[PDB]
C-alpha cells in the first residue's frame, strides 16, 4: 500500500488484509505480562494489573482475573475497559453452556462461542477491533487441565503453557523452557510463575499491587476458581523472592 | 473522507476494490490439496501451525462440514497461522449444511455446499459494510449419488469443478505441479491417490509427514482422519521420485 | 484559528477532537451569537419573569404571530435564545417530551426535571453520527410549587447546571453581569418587581432601551394555571415606569 | 479509654487549676496506659489522645515530672501502629516548639525516635520528627549537632522521594548554616525544598517555614532586600496562627531587609498593624533604634541599642549574626568622612564629629589598623591617628624583587646541567 | 494518507494500539471543575467548586454533589450532557438492583457495571465516549467505597484520588497527606485544601459544596453546613 482504505470497519483495506490487528498485537506487549502454567491438580494464571498505585480499595481482587463459571475462569492482557463488556458476556455464555450440556464446559467450546462476536466486530458494524488476548483456564474431564489463547482477531489454539504480554515473542519462548510436563504440583508452578512473571517484567521486586494471582484447582471431582487475595499473593512472591535476590548485585 | 479509501467506488479497473483485493490473496500461509479418487476423495494439508505443543485439535485446517463434503483452505494476511476468518466460515457453512439436512434429506452434495459458499462471498459485496472471505476452499466430497467431485471455490466467490486442485504457496504454482502427477490411472488406483495430495504439497516441505495431516471421505461416510503416524510412511518413500523432477 | 482541529472525523462524523469536547459542541456555543436574541431571566417569590427581544424588525410582521415564547408544559413556559432554525426544532421536542413525563409523574412537571431531561435528548443529538448538537437555550419558567419560582438555562449541547437567575445570548456575559448585582441585594419580590429588575439589567447591556411592541416578556404566576404571554397592554406600563423609577 | 476525657482531661485541669504536686499522681495513670494501651479507633479518639498530651505537656508550667511523661509520646506513638500514627506527630511538633515540655529531656526523645521511624512507619513520619530535633538543638546552639542529625536523614535517602514533611528538615538546617555565616551548603538544600513548595499541599506552619528561610539567605548574603523581605511578608502570616516564638523572628526580620537597604519609609509601615502588633515586643523597637542610629550616621546611638535589648536579640542565633554584620558596615561607614583629609587628625576632634564615644572610638581605631579598614595608623604615645599619606612609587622596589626571585629558580635549573663540564 | 484519519476513529482501530481518543477525554476533564474523593475508612467524601458568588444557583434541587440512590452520590468533571445521560441510565440500573435484592448497589459492583455501559460507547463508531470522569462514593456492607471510572469504560480501585483542574497535584497531595484509616471530619478538611490547589478566583462566602457518605448514609449538605467546614482550612 501507500494509503489505508481502512478508517472505518465498513470500509476496508486496501490490499484487503488487516492492519488494525498488527497493531492489536503490539497493544498486548503495552500491558503487562499474562502467563497460564499447567498442573496435575490445578491450573493457576498469573496477570499484572492495571493499578500499581498504592492507594488501593481493594474491594475486589478480580480486576484482570474474572472468574466467570462455576468451571473456568479467564485474564486480561491489554485494554480494561475491553473487559467489562467481555466478561458479563463471557458469563452468560459460560452459564448457557451448562443449562443445555450441564458438563464441566470445555476450554475449546466457551473461546470458539468467543470469537464469533470478536471476528464480526472486525468485518462490519462499525466496531472497533479489540486489543486485549485472554487467557482462560478450566478444567474438563476428556483431555484435563486446559489453557486456551484467544487472539483480538479470533484466532485460537490450545497450549499448556503460554504466556502473552511485555513482548511476546520473548516470553512464550521462556515459559515453555521453564515449563516442565508431568512433573508438576500446584504449589511449585505458583512459584514459578512469580519468576518468570519478574524476568518478562522491567521490575525486580514485584508486589500484590503489582500483580494479581488466580488458582483453579479441582477438589473431590469439581472445579473451585478463587482469584486470591493479597496477603495470600505475597506468601508466593517472598518464596520466589529469595532466589531473585541472589541474582542481584 | 476520499473517493478511493471507501467502499463504494467501482474503479477504473471495472471490478469493486475490496473483491479484487481478496483475490490477491489466495497464496502463502497453509496449503490445501484435494484430488479425486474413485473411492475416496482425498484432501490433505501441509501447516496446521501446530508448535507440538499446541493442540491439533483445536486447529481444523480440513474440517467436515457434512457427512460427505469436507474442505481444505489456505489464505494470505497480516498475523501468521490465523484460526478465526477460517473458523467463522466453517461454522457458518456446516450449521447450513446440517440444516439442508433437516430441510431435504440424507447426505447434501458436493456441489451445492460449493454454490452456497460461493454465492456467501458474493452476498456480502453488496451487503452494508462487508468484504468478500478471501478463502478458496478445495472442497472435496462425494455426492448421495457416489459421483465423486472435486470443487473449489475462489475469493469473489466464481465456483469450478476439477479432477485435481492445488491451493496456497503460490496458488498458480501447485497447480501446475499437481498437472504433472496427475493421470486418469491415479484416480482409480487406492494407493495413488493419497500419494497425488502429499507429491503437491512436498515443494514447501515442512517437518516431516507428522505436520502434513490428510483424510479419505468415503461415499456418504464421516471424515475419517488417517494418523499422522500413517501419513510419514507415503513420505520417506516418495519424496526421492519429487527431488528429480523439479 | 478556532476550538478544535478539522483533522479527522470530528464533522465527518461524529468523533471527539483534541480537546475533548465535540468539534461542534464548541462550535455549538457560537450559535448564539448567530441569533442575535439577548436574553435575561429573574427568579422572584411570587412569579418567574423571563424578558427577550421578540425580534420583530418590521410592524409588516404581526407583532402577536411572531412569538419566541412557547407554552411547553400545562404552566411550564420557556423562551428561546440563539439561532432560530435551532430554536424552533428544540422547542417541538422539548413539548413530546413534555407531555409524556405529565401523564406518567400525573401532574405537572418540575422546572428543574424538565430542563433535566432536554438536557438529556440533546445529548443524544450530539452523539448519533448523521445528527448535530443544537445551536440553542431554552430559559424555562415556572412556578415549583413547593420551592417557588425557579428560573433555568440549558446550554447548546445539552449541559445542565442550576440556576436561580440566569442570562443568555450575544452578550452572555454582560448580561449575567448586571443581573449579578441585582442577586446580592435582593430586593422583596412581587409580581411588579421582579418584571421591572428583569428589563432594566437587559436595557443596560443594549443600552437602546424596548420598545412596548417589540419585547415579549412571559410570567408563571400564581393567578395563573396557565402560561401566560404579557403581550404589548402589559409590557407597554412596565416600560414607562423604568425612566421613571430610578 | 482517655482521650479528652477522664483521666487525661483531670490532668489538663488540675495543673491550670491546682498546682503542680496535683498533676503527678494523675500522670502515673497517663504513663502506664500509653504503653501497648492505645485507642486504636480513627474515630475521633486516637487524634484527640496525642493531642491532650501534647496539650498537657506545652500546657508548659515545666518542671523534671512533665519530662519524663514526654519520654512516653513515643510508646504512645509506636501502639497505634498504622498510617494514621504518622498524621497525628505533625500536628504535634508545633505545640511543643512554641512552649517546650523541658529542652534537655526533649532532644534525647527524638534521637531515640528516629530508629524507630526508620524501620517501622512511613518516611511520611520520619521527616517530620527530624524537622523538630533540629529546631530543638539549633536554639540550644550546639549547631553541630542539629547539622549531623539532619545530614544523617538526607544521605539515607533522596533517591526518587520528596516530600513537604522532607524539606522542613532543610529548611532548618539552612536557618542553621545562615547564623554561622555560610551561604553555600544552605543555597544547595534551599533549592530542592523550594521545588515541592509551588504547588501548595502543606498547612501553613510548613508555608511560614519554606518563606521565612528563602529571605534570610536573600537577605543578608546574597544581597537582594526586595526578595528577602517579600518571602519575609508571607511567613510572617502563616506563623502567627499556630506558632508564638517564630513569629516575633519573622517580623524583626522584616524590618532588618528595609534597614540594610536604609530606607525609613518601610520600615515605619512595616512596624505598624498588619497583626503586627500582638507579636510586637520589646525587639521592634531594637529594630527600629538601628533604623535611625544607620540613617541618622551616629555609631553611638547603635551599641546602646545592642547592650539594652540584648537577651532577645542574642537568644536567636540568625538575628545575632544578622545584627553583627550590620554593626561592622555602619562602623565603617562612618569613619571614612571624619578621616578624610589624612594627616594628623586628632582622635578627639574626629571622636565628636563621628558621634561617638571617647573611650569607644579608640577601640574602634585600633580594631581597624590591623584589619586595614582605613590604612592609617594609630599613635598610642602622642594620642593622635595618623592616616598614611600616598608615597612614592612602591613600583621601582617591586620591579626588582620580581625580576630576582625569578632567576633564582632558573639558577638552580642552570648549576645542574653544568655538572657535566666539571 | 496521514493519521488524522486512522487515529481519531472508534470505528477502526488507532495505529498506536491504544486510543487517543480516551486520552481527548481526560483533556476534557481537566478543561471541567476540580473535584476530589477521599474514602477515609470512615465514611467517604466528594467535595467540588460549585459557582454561586451571589448565589446564582438553585441549590434546592439541583446540585453537583447528587445522589444515585440511597447511599450513593456522585461528583463529576468535563462534559455536561455526557454526565446527564449517565446519571439517569446510573439511577435506573440502581433501582433495578434495590428492586431485586432490597439492599441499594455497592460502589465496587455498579463501577463494574457501568463501565460495561460507557466500554460500549468506546467501541461503537460515530459515538464518541462519555466525557465525564466519575467520583463514586458509597457506604454499603459496613465499609465505605471510593472508585474512579475514567472516560475509557473502566474503573480504577481508589483510597483517594482526584480529578478536573490539575489532577496532577491532587493526587500528589492525597499520597502525601493521607493515612490508611482517619475520622471523617479531618478528611473533609484536607478535601477543601484539594480543591484550593487549582481552585480558581477562590472561594466567596460559599462556593464549594461538600457531600459526605457514611454510616447514616449519602447526604449533599445545605451550603451553611458546607461552610462550617472550609472555616476550620480554606
Amino acid at each position: 500500500m501507500s494509503r489505508r482504505y481502512d478508517s472505518r470497519t465498513t470500509i476496508f483495506s486496501p490490499e484487503g488484509r488487516l492492519y488494525q490487528v498488527e497493531y492489536a498485537m503490539e497493544a498486548i506487549g503495552h500491558a503487562g505480562t499474562c502467563l497460564g502454567i499447567l498442573a496435575n491438580d490445578g491450573v493457576l494464571l498469573a496477570a499484572e494489573r492495571r493499578n500499581i498505585h498504592k492507594l488501593l480499595d481493594e474491594v475486589f481482587f478480580s480486576e484482570k482475573i474474572y472468574k466467570l463459571n462455576e468451571d473456568m475462569a479467564c485474564s486480561v492482557a491489554g485494554i480494561t475497559s475491553d473487559a467489562n463488556v467481555l466478561t458479563n458476556e463471557l458469563r452468560l455464555i459460560a452459564q448457557r453452556y451448562l443449562l443445555q450440556y450441564q458438563e464441566p464446559i470445555p476450554c475449546e467450546q466457551l473461546v470458539t462461542a468467543l470469537c464469533d462476536i470478536k471476528q464480526a466486530y472486525t468485518q462490519f458494524g462499525g466496531k472497533r477491533p479489540f486489543g486485549v488476548s485472554l487467557l482462560y483456564i478450566g478444567w474438563d474431564k476428556h483431555y484435563g487441565f486446559q489453557l486456551y489463547q484467544s487472539d483480538p482477531s479470533g484466532n485460537y489454539g490450545g497450549w499448556k503453557a503460554t504466556c502473552i504480554g511485555n513482548n511476546s515473542a520473548a516470553a512464550v519462548s521462556m515459559l515453555k523452557q521453564d515449563y516442565k510436563e508431568g512433573e508438576m504440583t500446584l504449589k511449585s508452578a505458583l512459584a514459578l510463575a512469580v519468576k518468570v512473571l519478574n524476568k518478562t517484567m522491567d521490575v525486580s521486586k514485584l508486589s500484590a499491587e503489582k500483580v494479581e494471582i488466580a488458582t483453579l484447582t479441582r477438589e473431590n471431582g469439581k472445579t473451585v476458581i478463587r482469584v486470591l487475595k493479597q496477603k495470600e499473593v505475597e506468601q508466593l512472591i517472598k518464596k520466589h523472592e529469595e532466589e531473585e535476590a541472589k541474582a542481584e548485585r | 473522507m476520499s473517493y478511493d479509501r471507501a467502499i463504494t467506488v467501482f474503479s477504473p479497473d471495472g471490478h469493486l476494490f475490496q473483491v479484487e483485493y481478496a483475490q490477491e490473496a489466495v497464496k502463502k500461509g497453509s496449503t490445501a490439496v484435494g484430488v479425486r479418487g474413485r473411492d475416496i476423495v482425498v484432501l490433505g494439508v501441509e501447516k496446521k501451525s501446530v508448535a507440538k505443543l499446541q493442540d491439533e485439535r483445536t486447529v481444523r485446517k480440513i474440517c467436515a462440514l457434512d457427512d460427505n463434503v469436507c474442505m481444505a483452505f489456505a489464505v494470505v494476511a497480516s498475523v501468521s497461522g490465523l484460526t478465526a476468518d477460517a473458523r467463522i466460515v466453517i461454522n457458518r457453512a456446516r450449521v447450513e449444511c446440517q440444516s439442508h439436512r433437516l430441510t431435504v434429506g440424507d447426505p447434501v452434495t458436493v456441489e451445492y455446499i460449493t454454490r452456497y459458499i460461493a454465492s456467501l462471498k458474493q452476498r456480502y459485496t453488496q451487503s452494508n459494510g462487508r468484504r468478500p472471505f478471501g478463502i478458496s476452499a478445495l472442497i472435496v466430497g462425494f455426492d448421495f449419488d457416489g459421483t465423486p467431485r472435486l470443487y473449489q471455490t475462489d475469493p469473489s466467490g466464481t465456483y469450478h469443478a476439477w479432477k485435481a486442485n492445488a491451493i496456497g504457496r503460490g496458488a498458480k504454482s501447485v497447480r501446475e505441479f499437481l498437472e504433472k502427477n496427475y493421470t486418469d490411472d491415479a484416480i482409480e488406483t487406492d494407493d495413488l491417490t493419497i500419494k497425488l495430495v502429499i507429491k503437491a504439497l512436498l515443494e514447501v516441505v515442512q517437518s516431516g509427514g507428522k505436520n502434513i495431516e490428510l483424510a479419505v471421505m468415503r461415499r456418504d461416510q464421516p471424515l475419517k482422519i488417517l494418523s499422522p503416524e500413517e501419513i510419514e510412511k507415503y513420505v520417506a518413500e516418495i519424496e526421492k521420485e519429487k527431488e528429480e523432477n523439479e | 484559528m478556532s476550538r478544535g482541529s478539522s483533522a479527522g472525523f470530528d464533522r465527518h462524523i461524529t468523533i471527539f477532537s483534541p480537546e475533548g469536547r465535540l468539534y461542534q459542541v464548541e462550535y455549538a456555543f457560537k450559535a448564539i451569537n448567530q441569533g442575535g436574541l439577548t436574553s435575561v431571566a429573574v427568579r422572584g417569590k411570587d412569579c418567574a419573569v423571563i424578558v427577550t427581544q421578540k425580534k420583530v424588525p418590521d410592524k409588516l410582521l404581526d407583532s402577536s404571530t411572531v412569538t419566541h415564547l412557547f407554552k411547553i408544559t400545562e404552566n411550564i413556559g420557556c423562551v428561546m435564545t440563539g439561532m432560530t432554525a435551532d430554536s424552533r426544532s428544540q422547542v417541538q421536542r422539548a413539548r413530546y417530551e413534555a407531555a409524556n413525563w405529565k401523564y406518567k409523574y400525573g401532574y405537572e412537571i418540575p422546572v428543574d426535571m424538565l430542563c433535566k431531561r432536554i438536557a438529556d435528548i440533546s445529548q443524544v443529538y450530539t452523539q448519533n453520527a448523521e445528527m448535530r448538537p443544537l445551536g440553542c437555550c431554552m430559559i424555562l419558567i415556572g412556578i415549583d410549587e413547593e420551592q417557588g419560582p425557579q428560573v433555568y438555562k440549558c446550554d447548546p449541547a445539552g449541559y445542565y447546571c442550576g440556576f436561580k437567575a440566569t442570562a443568555a445570548g450575544v452578550k452572555q456575559t454582560e448580561s449575567t453581569s448586571f443581573l449579578e448585582k441585582k442577586v446580592k441585594k435582593k430586593f422583596d419580590w412581587t409580581f411588579e418587581q421582579t418584571v421591572e429588575t428583569a428589563i432594566t439589567c437587559l436595557s443596560t447591556v443594549l443600552s437602546i432601551d424596548f420598545k412596548p411592541s417589540e419585547i415579549e416578556v412571559g410570567v408563571v404566576t400564581v393567578e395563573n394555571p396557565k402560561f401566560r404571554i404579557l403581550t404589548e397592554a402589559e409590557i407597554d406600563a412596565h416600560l414607562v415606569a423604568l425612566a421613571e423609577r430610578d | 479509654m482517655a482521650a479528652a476525657a477522664v483521666v487525661e482531661f483531670q490532668r489538663a485541669q488540675s495543673l491550670l487549676s491546682t498546682d503542680r504536686e496535683a498533676s503527678i499522681d494523675i500522670l502515673h495513670s497517663i504513663v502506664k496506659r500509653d504503653i501497648q494501651e492505645n485507642d486504636e479507633e480513627a474515630v475521633q479518639v486516637k487524634e484527640q489522645s496525642i493531642l491532650e498530651l501534647g496539650s498537657l505537656l506545652a500546657k508548659t508550667g515545666q518542671a523534671a515530672e512533665l519530662g519524663g511523661l514526654l519520654k512516653y509520646v513515643r510508646p504512645f506513638l509506636n501502639s497505634i501502629s498504622k498510617a494514621k500514627a504518622a498524621r497525628l506527630v505533625r500536628s504535634l511538633l508545633d505545640l511543643f516548639l512554641d512552649m517546650e515540655a523541658a529542652t534537655g529531656q526533649e532532644v534525647e526523645l527524638c534521637l531515640e525516635c528516629i530508629e524507630w521511624a526508620k524501620s517501622e512507619k512511613r518516611t511520611f513520619l520520619r521527616q517530620a520528627l527530624e524537622a523538630r530535633l533540629v529546631s530543638l538543638y539549633f536554639d540550644t546552639k550546639r549547631y553541630q549537632e542539629a547539622l549531623h542529625l539532619g545530614s544523617q536523614l538526607l544521605r539515607e535517602l533522596k533517591k526518587m522521594d520528596d516530600k513537604a514533611l522532607l524539606v522542613e528538615v532543610q529548611l532548618l538546617e539552612s536557618k542553621t548554616y545562615h547564623a554561622l555565616s555560610n551561604l553555600p551548603k544552605a543555597r544547595a538544600a534551599l533549592t530542592s525544598a523550594r521545588t515541592t513548595a509551588n504547588a501548595i499541599y502543606c498547612p501553613p506552619k510548613l508555608q511560614a517555614t519554606l518563606d521565612m528561610q528563602s529571605g534570610i539567605i536573600h537577605a543578608a548574603e546574597e544581597k537582594d532586600w526586595k526578595t528577602a523581605y517579600s518571602y519575609f511578608y508571607e511567613a510572617f502570616e502563616g506563623y502567627d496562627s499556630i506558632d508564638s516564638p517564630k513569629a516575633i523572628t519573622s517580623l524583626k526580620y522584616m524590618l532588618l531587609c528595609k534597614i540594610m537597604l536604609n530606607t525609613p519609609e518601610d520600615v515605619q509601615a512595616l512596624v505598624s498593624g498588619k497583626l503586627a502588633l500582638r507579636y510586637a515586643g520589646r525587639q521592634t523597637e531594637a529594630l527600629k533604634c538601628v533604623a535611625q542610629a544607620s540613617k541618622n550616621r551616629s555609631l553611638a546611638d547603635f551599641e546602646k541599642a545592642l547592650t539594652d535589648y540584648r537577651a532577645e536579640l542574642r537568644d536567636d542565633p540568625i538575628i545575632s549574626t544578622h545584627l553583627a554584620k550590620l554593626y561592622d558596615n555602619l562602623l565603617e561607614q562612618n569613619l571614612i568622612r571624619v578621616i578624610e583629609p589624612f594627616s594628623r587628625v586628632q582622635i578627639e576632634h574626629i571622636s565628636s564629629l563621628i558621634k561617638l564615644s571617647k573611650a569607644d572610638v579608640e577601640r574602634k581605631l585600633s580594631q581597624m589598623i590591623l584589619d586595614k579598614k582605613f590604612h592609617g595608623i594609630l599613635d598610642q604615645g602622642e594620642g593622635v591617628l595618623i592616616i598614611f599619606d600616598e608615597p612614592p612609587v612602591d613600583k621601582t622596589y617591586e620591579a626588582a624583587l620580581e625580576t630576582i626571585q625569578n632567576m633564582s629558580k632558573v639558577v638552580d635549573s642552570l648549576y645542574n646541567k653544568a655538572k657535566k663540564l666539571t | 494518507m496521514a493519521e488524522r484519519g486512522y487515529s481519531f476513529s472508534l470505528t477502526t482501530f488507532s495505529p498506536s494500539g491504544k486510543l487517543v481518543q480516551i486520552e481527548y477525554a481526560l483533556a476534557a476533564v481537566a478543561g471541567g471543575a476540580p473535584s476530589v474523593g477521599i474514602k477515609a475508612a470512615n465514611g467517604v467524601v466528594l467535595a467540588t467548586e460549585k459557582k454561586q458568588k451571589s448565589i446564582l444557583y438553585d441549590e434546592r434541587s439541583v446540585h453537583k454533589v447528587e445522589p444515585i440512590t440511597k447511599h450513593i452520590g456522585l461528583v463529576y468533571s468535563g462534559m455536561g450532557p455526557d454526565y446527564r445521560v449517565l446519571v439517569h441510565r446510573a439511577r435506573k440500573l440502581a433501582q433495578q438492583y434495590y428492586l431485586v435484592y432490597q439492599e441499594p448497589i455497592p460502589t465496587a459492583q455498579l463501577v463494574q457495571r457501568v463501565a460495561s455501559v460507557m466500554q460500549e460507547y468506546t467501541q461503537s463508531g460515530g459515538v464518541r465516549p462519555f466525557g465525564v470522569s466519575l467520583l463514586i462514593c458509597g457506604w454499603n456492607e459496613g465499609r465505605p467505597y471510593l472508585f474512579q471510572s475514567d472516560p475509557s469504560g473502566a474503573y480504577f480501585a481508589w483510597k483517594a484520588t482526584a480529578m478536573g483542574k490539575n489532577y496532577v497535584n491532587g493526587k500528589t497531595f492525597l499520597e502525601k497527606r493521607y493515612n490508611e484509616d482517619l475520622e471523617l471530619e479531618d478528611a473533609i478538611h484536607t478535601a477543601i485544601l484539594t480543591l484550593k490547589e487549582s481552585f480558581e478566583g477562590q472561594m466567596t462566602e460559599d462556593n464549594i459544596e461538600v457531600g459526605i457518605c457514611n454510616e447514616a448514609g449519602f447526604r449533599r449538605l445545605t451550603p451553611t453546613e458546607v461552610r462550617d467546614y472550609l472555616a476550620a482550612i480554606a
